[PDB]
């Protein structure tokens, strides 16, 4: 029976491949060769954010493009103020090891995670004026990877047990379980419709999940090694991945196919974080080679390099309104680039 | 039993993925180009920003 | 024979561009604020800038070639105070780097507990402040030779204080700290696969301390013999020897660069990368 | 998509020869470092032998030194493992493993849990 | 414009407060030395750390020679650790507690050590080797039923290193086998590593009163080498 199951699974797989081939026809590059290149985008450092103690893993821009929160191995959840380069708050975590950060779009809550299998929730606007633990969401086993706020009361969070849990801070219970990945999921991003997200595991695959019904609508494949960077396109019908094999793809949700590879031979180390800009001609991606660069998402061309970093780059976030981008590397530094 | 259940889950997921309306990709690329060029003016990164409205300098 | 003419221009063209390059490289280091020795190297490079520029250009070109006609009341005795501040600053920036190396080599586990960037700024500004404070008593510095000298009671105490603060304490403490480092690194058993390990560090420490001692001995010995004794006051043996000895002090100030910054291969690779950065 | 299919392997008495082939797809064969993993019945998972990018970095496990022979064909995307003079204990299942990261020498694929980049395996019985 | 003025003043006040607190946290973060425990599934991690506690993650804090260390016993995770092991890059050292009696998993232990040394982000940090379970090894070597020569045929074609320092109450057979295990790890240790990070093996048992001293010695040597390399003294 197992042989028949494998045979029919292979039949379905090659049927999907044949459908993809039939729905390919023409490539994006051939039809997009008439677009003007972006060209070199010479970008300097504006104000450096030096307040962190150890390596920085995650940062998230706020909705107002004013204040943002970042991670550090010390156990700090510092929230910065972009224009004035100021510390608005400092949340000391119980667990020193943290790997994820999210800022609630309502502007009153900040999340965190880490090896402790606890996706701790903190509040900001409080009567006493001091931050505190709002709710200690628990239930995972594997290490926690990325978290984002669906709304003011629910968070979707990715762990290291190949299971993704959607929560409810008010009840502290796992509303839904997304068990469709084989390897550990690294990063998931929020589509503007706040009903869909894509989860990328260490099996070089990205599987699309829907928030409401909680099932894997579709999957995306084409990478060679583990992927640890993700972000939706602002329109919500595209998303680019950064793996460890120095390749960035671009899969479209509607067609379920790879579009193009963002790579060059001289790059030998993989991408860590990605962040789509507000328009599309700008595609940013960090690199292990002590620097971060920006790709042209429609012409497969590098446009400038945000050099000036020591150690590895691991986080990348452009403001919602597109004023600037903050890149944090392992040197406990955050830099603002226009 | 576990292998049979895993195979059943895999085949049902792949068949759900198969029953998806496909979209011819070049018009998707056209939509991408239209959206990108329609927001080129508003992007402060693509078009260099004057120092007055730029708050980072 | 125009020996100062042929030497000091070469010293300028060898030191000032190199040290300016190192200042611009080391100011822009991102990891500079992370650990203490690099801020110290920036301090030493800046002290070298001050001493080299001020002394070599201003004094030993102007007042030896196209000046010394300036009124001496305010200017000469302010610029001399500035030059002595520069010398003392160079020595007293070289020193705390040595104490940092000793603490960092002898107590590796407590290094970040005892040393951190916040205290680095305090100790790096304190030395400048105390040097500028202790240089203003050098306003009444003796004018060498001239029409007359007169062994004024302030001259001998000024000479003794300068000697103690430039050589007697710094050389002795350099000796002590380097000797303790060598002793503990040689008596204590190291790793088996470290055959070419103790030799290199011992050699570099001893060569640093020996070159400093040998290049700064002549000036101190000459000035002390000027203070004591009954000099014959022959134009040749007291002036040519004095000028060649004072040339050795500037040689040591210029070569402290090659001693500290040039040896490290990491500094070399950024230097090589940045030589073609302009083009 | 990355697939690793193993070929060969049959019921052979102690002695004789067996040919084992790995069918590789979805990735660049040359750069990645590849190794084989064994699975003794009733026991855990282990490693067999590894070949680096150059092919001159052959190393052997303590169990087999002159007994085994590892080779690969980068042009045909095939990795080979030559058997001769087998023993009853070597009654494992041979998975075509591969270290994930390009251009490196480290991989943790001795995991018991289902690692992504290794095949379903072929049974060899002695 | 007064509202903007007072808002900016409030943010600056918040900054001075937060910077004071963060400098206070600076004073302690570097003081604590991070350590990491890795090894076989039954390798003696939790019970050794529990034993030395008297002197998910099962953290621990202890004070030796007026300097504090942090030992991590990561056990609340899966058996896959290809990815979260990168978080421990800025860690003083790795402890490698390995089974010494059960030779069946020794090959897996060799492989695990070889992977740790050659990893492309762990090459900066040193590895500390604990050969735990020495009483069991001594007891079971005396029996001789295991036939250690089976799992490694080159075990016999070997003799005790000249620099061997056995305890007087030991046995030539157990010591000869035990130094065989050490040397067979160290041949892996030396084969790669260009002086950046060093391996220091220490013969330790689960219940020992001097386990902390060995950790102190190893971390002292590791930080000494790193710090001398950080200067020009190399
Ligand atoms: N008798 C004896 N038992 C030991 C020795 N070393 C470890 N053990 C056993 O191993 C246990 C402690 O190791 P442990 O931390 O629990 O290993 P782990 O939980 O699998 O990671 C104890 O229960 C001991 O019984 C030893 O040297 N002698
Ligand atoms: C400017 C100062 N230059 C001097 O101090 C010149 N003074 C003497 O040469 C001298 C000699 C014998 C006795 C006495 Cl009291 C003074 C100086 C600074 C650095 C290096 C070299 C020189
Ligand atoms: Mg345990």
């Amino acid at each position: 029976e197992l042989d028949q199951l494998r045979q029919e699974a292979e039949q379905l797989k090659n049927q999907i491949r044949d459908a993809r081939k039939a729905c390919a026809d023409a490539t994006l590059s051939q039809i997009t060769n008439n677009i003007d290149p972006v060209g070199r985008i010479q970008m300097r450092t504006r104000r450096t954010l030096r307040g962190h103690l150890a390596k920085i893993y995650a940062m998230h821009w706020g909705t107002d493009s004013r204040l943002l929160v970042s991670a550090s191995q010390d156990g700090k959840l510092i929230i910065w103020d972009s224009y004035t380069t100021n510390k608005v708050h400092a949340i000391p975590l119980r667990s020193s090891w943290v790997m994820t950060c999210a800022y609630a779009p309502s502007g009153n809550y900040v999340a965190c995670g880490g090896l402790d299998n606890i996706c701790s929730i903190y509040n900001l606007k409080t009567r006493e004026g001091n931050v505190r633990v709002s709710r200690e969401l628990a239930g995972h086993t594997g290490y926690l990877s990325c978290c984002r706020f669906l709304d003011d009361n629910q968070i979707v969070t990715s762990s290291g047990d190949t299971t993704c849990a959607l929560w409810d801070i008010e009840t502290g219970q796992q509303t839904t379980t997304f068990t469709g990945h084989t390897g550990d999921v690294m990063s998931l991003s929020l589509a503007p419709d706040t009903r869909l997200f894509v989860s990328g595991a260490c099996d070089a695959s990205a599987k699309l999940w829907d928030v409401r019904e909680g099932m894997c609508r579709q999957t995306f494949t084409g990478h060679e090694s583990d992927i640890n960077a993700i972000c939706f396109f602002p329109n919500g019908n595209a998303f680019a991945t950064g793996s460890d094999d120095a390749t960035c793809r671009l899969f479209d949700l509607r067609a379920d196919q790879e579009l193009m590879t963002y790579s060059h031979d001289n790059i030998i180390c993989g991408i860590t974080s990605v962040s789509f800009s507000k328009s599309g001609r700008l595609l940013l991606a960090g690199y292990d080679d002590f620097n971060c660069n920006v790709w042209d998402a429609l012409k497969a061309d590098r446009a400038g390099v945000l050099a000036g970093h020591d150690n590895r780059v691991s986080c990348l976030g452009v403001t919602d309104d597109g004023m600037a981008v903050a890149t944090g590397s392992w040197d406990s530094f955050l830099k603002i680039w226009n | 039993t576990a292998s049979i259940a895993q195979a059943r889950k895999l085949v049902e997921q792949l068949k759900m993925e198969a029953n998806i309306d496909r979209i011819k990709v070049s018009k998707a690329a056209a939509d991408l180009m239209a959206y990108c060029e329609a927001h080129a003016k508003e992007d402060p990164l693509l078009t260099p920003v004057p120092a007055s409205e730029n708050p980072f300098r | 024979g125009f020996v100062p003419v042929v030497y000091y221009s070469l010293l300028l063209c060898l030191g000032l561009p190199a040290n300016i390059l190192t200042v611009i490289i080391l100011s822009q280091l991102v990891a500079r604020r992370q650990k203490s020795v690099y801020n110290y190297l920036l301090a030493l490079a800046a002290a070298d800038i001050l001493v080299l520029f001020f002394i070599v250009f201003v004094d030993f070109l102007l007042e030896d070639f196209i000046l010394n006609m300036q009124m001496p009341q305010v200017p000469d005795k302010i610029i001399e105070v500035l030059e002595f501040s520069s010398i003392h600053t160079s020595i007293w920036i070289t020193v705390p780097l040595t104490i940092d190396r000793y603490i960092a080599v002898c107590h590796p586990l407590k290094y970040h507990t005892v040393s951190y960037p916040a205290r680095t700024r305090k100790v790096i500004v304190s030395v400048y402040i105390t040097c500028f404070l202790t240089s203003i008593p050098y306003y009444w510095w003796p004018n060498i030779w001239t029409e007359d000298y007169i062994s004024t009671s302030v001259h001998h105490v000024l000479i003794w204080i300068h000697c103690f603060t430039v050589y007697l304490v710094p050389c002795s403490i350099f000796f002590i700290l380097n000797s303790i480092i060598v002793y503990k690194l040689r008596r204590k058993s190291n790793f088996r696969l470290r055959g070419y390990s103790t030799g290199k560090t011992t050699a570099i420490l001893f060569t640093i301390t020996s070159i400093f001692a040998t290049l700064w001995a002549p000036r101190i010995i000459m000035i002390l013999y000027h203070l004591y004794g009954a000099p014959i006051q022959n134009r040749w043996l007291v002036h040519i020897m004095s000028d060649i000895a004072n040339m050795l002090a500037l040689l040591n100030t210029a070569i402290n660069f090659f001693l500290y910054c040039f040896i490290s291969k990491r500094f070399r690779t950024m230097a090589a990368a940045t030589l073609k950065a302009f083009f | 998509q990355v697939q690793l299919q193993e070929s060969g392997g049959g019921l052979v008495q102690p002695g004789g020869s067996l040919r084992l082939s790995c069918a590789a797809s979805g990735f660049t064969f040359s750069n990645y470092k590849m190794n084989w993993v064994r699975q003794a019945p009733g026991k855990g998972l282990e490693w067999v032998s590894d070949i680096s990018q150059s092919g001159a970095s052959i190393s052997y496990t303590g169990s087999v030194k002159g007994r085994f022979t590892i080779s690969r064909d980068n042009a045909k995307n095939t990795l080979y493992l030559q058997m001769n003079s087998l023993k009853p204990e070597d009654t494992a299942v041979y998975y075509c493993a591969r270290c994930p990261a390009p251009f490196t020498r480290d991989c943790f694929d001795v995991t018991s849990t289902t690692y992504a980049y290794r095949g379903q395996g072929t049974q060899v019985t002695v | 414009t007064e509202d903007q003025r007072n808002e900016e003043k409030a943010q600056r006040e918040a900054n001075k407060k937060i910077e004071k607190q963060l400098q206070k946290d600076k004073q302690v973060y570097r003081a604590t030395h991070r350590l990491l425990l890795l090894g076989a599934d039954n390798s003696g991690k939790s019970t050794i750390v529990k034993q030395m506690r008297i002197l998910g993650i099962f953290e621990t804090k202890f004070q030796v020679d007026k300097v504090n260390f942090h030992m991590f016993d990561v056990g609340g995770q899966r058996d896959e650790r290809r990815k979260w092991i990168q978080c421990f890059n800025d860690v003083t050292a790795i402890i490698f507690v390995v089974d010494s009696s059960d030779y069946n998993r020794l090959q897996e232990a060799l492989n695990l050590f070889k992977s740790i040394w050659n990893n492309r982000w762990l090459r900066t940090i040193s590895v500390i080797l604990f050969l735990n379970k020495q009483d069991l090894l001594a007891e079971k070597v005396l029996a001789g039923k295991s036939k250690i020569e089976d799992y490694f045929p080159e075990f016999a074609r070997y003799t005790t290193p000249e620099d061997a320092t056995p305890e007087p109450g030991e046995d030539p057979r157990v010591t000869r086998a035990k130094y065989f295990i050490r040397d067979e790890f160290l041949r892996i240790s030396t084969a790669s590593g260009d002086g950046r990070h060093y391996c220091y093996p220490h013969f330790t048992c689960a219940v020992d009163t001097e386990n902390a001293r060995r950790i102190f010695n190893d971390c002292k040597d590791i930080i000494l080498q790193m710090n001398l390399r950080e200067y020009n003294l190399v």
